[PDB]
């Protein structure tokens, strides 16, 4: 039915420019007033830019103001973004949303109905990063037993996110991926994995590690030792 | 601006649970206040409008009340899709602004973590570096802490943690303490002690190992 898709988010300098797009269905957009909201890395959520219909007014908080600019294209279904002098605190989750009802007089109006899955900002001058893999394999006498835990160590990438599959997927069950760490500017996580110790080392279990940022993938095959 | 406040960030309770979030405008924002529920890694969505005006397709154990600066959200029977973040947000004073989120989790019976411990691997050893890893999955509650103990000595220096958010299947919390060393200082020491200290146990869990 109703759909919303937020494009163009990425990695920004300090200072620099950046455009989203939300491209909309299920929906006579040109009878909306629309907006984008934020939600920042403490889960914060914030106003960020509303545009009325025929693009004559627009609203921005002080926090935005002056350096954000919204825009539409009802022909195209599309809203914009042009952020610009981003700084850290500009870092988030950026959506677009469609109020609830395009009257007025209905309370509907004055609520944000449907929101797009969101499109990543970040803004550092930190720099992209592959990670490396390391295996985590139990040692050297403990072999018992009823369950065996194995896992990876994703460490030293940036940005975020890493992506960590088991057995291209094919262990979906009994898998811990954590929250990764910054240290140093560099992110870690880990990741473990517990099958019986019937199916290990007998038959394989390998870690797929993507990271789309550098473009990387690794895969890491657990061995005994 | 007009200042949303949740008075808890998160919140407990039990499968069939009467739920109440309560959220505070520092000002008389009328009726206008919605609430919206938010899962881990997931897109925002609207419950009720206006005060109490449930969004279509929202199930009728969601209710909302409230006028002028006080206002709550009560769920009837909780169920484990109803674990998620919600917030209270003003929509008639501009900016409109968001409260901070209420976290709910669930309910369920004691488990005991499995703790795992690692030694570093070869390939980061042929980097200069070594970290000792240690898993301790699938425990309730979430109260736990860890001791790292590098020769009978206690140590946090380049002790890191991290947390999963409430399993899906489970009800469980996982955790991962990795002690992160210089492949010198690994290799003058032999042993290596992850301890965890739980409401289960009275003695603590203990994986341990040397060179
Ligand atoms: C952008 C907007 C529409 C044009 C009109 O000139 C008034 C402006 C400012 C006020 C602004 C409307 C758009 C509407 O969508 C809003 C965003 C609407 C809100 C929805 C909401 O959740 O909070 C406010 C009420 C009114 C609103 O805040």
């Amino acid at each position: 039915e109703v759909q919303l898709v937020e494009s163009g988010g990425g990695l920004v300098k300090p200072g620099g420019s950046l455009k989203l797009s939300c491209a909309v269905s299920g929906f006579t957009f040109s009878d909306y007033a629309m907006s984008w909201i934020r939600q920042t890395p403490e889960n914060r959520l914030e106003w960020v830019a509303s545009i009325n219909i025929g693009a004559t007014y627009a609203y921005y908080p002080d926090s935005v103001k002056g350096r954000f600019t919204i825009s539409r294209d009802n022909a195209k279904n599309t809203l914009f973004l042009q952020m610009s002098s981003l700084g850290s605190e500009d870092t988030a989750m950026y959506y677009c949303a469609r109020p609830g009802s395009p009257y007025e007089y209905d309370k509907a109006y004055y609520s944000m109905a449907y929101w797009g899955p969101g499109t990543s900002v970040t803004v550092s001058s930190a720099k992209t990063t592959p990670p490396s893999v390391y295996p985590l394999a139990p040692g050297s006498a403990a072999q018992t037993n009823s369950m065996v835990t194995l896992g990876c160590l994703v460490k030293g990438y940036f940005p975020e996110p890493v992506t960590v599959t088991w057995n291209s997927g094919s262990l979906s069950s009994g898998v811990h991926t954590f929250p990764a760490v910054l240290q140093s500017d560099l992110y870690t996580l880990s990741s473990s994995v517990t099958v019986p110790s019937s199916p290990r080392p007998s038959e394989t279990v390998t870690c797929n590690v993507a990271h789309p940022a550098s473009s990387t993938k690794v895969d890491k095959k657990i061995v005994p030792r | 601006d007009v200042q949303m406040t949740q008075s808890t960030s998160s919140l407990s309770a039990s499968l069939g649970d009467r739920v109440t979030i309560s959220c505070r405008a520092s000002q008389d924002i009328k009726n206008y206040l919605n609430w919206y529920q938010q899962k881990p890694g997931g897109t925002v969505k609207l419950l009720i409008y206006y005060s109490s005006t449930l969004l279509s397709g929202v199930p009728s154990r969601f209710s909302g009340r409230g006028s002028g600066t006080d206002f709550s959200l009560t769920i009837t029977n909780l169920e484990r899709e109803d674990i998620a973040t919600y917030f209270c947000q003003q929509s008639i004073t501009l900016p409109p602004t968001f409260g901070g989120g209420t976290k709910l989790e669930i309910k369920r019976a004691d488990a005991a973590p499995t703790v795992s411990i690692f030694p570093p691997s070869s390939e980061q050893l042929t980097s200069g570096g070594a970290s000792v890893v240690c898993f301790l999955n699938n425990f309730y509650p979430k109260d736990i802490n860890v001791k790292w103990k590098i020769d009978g000595s206690e140590r946090q220096n380049g002790v890191l943690n991290s947390w999963t958010d409430q399993d899906s299947k489970d009800s469980t919390y996982s955790m991962s303490s990795t002690l992160t060393l210089t492949k010198d200082e690994y290799e003058r020491h032999n042993s290596y002690t992850c301890e965890a200290t739980h409401k289960t146990s009275t003695s603590p869990i203990v994986k341990s190992f040397n060179r």
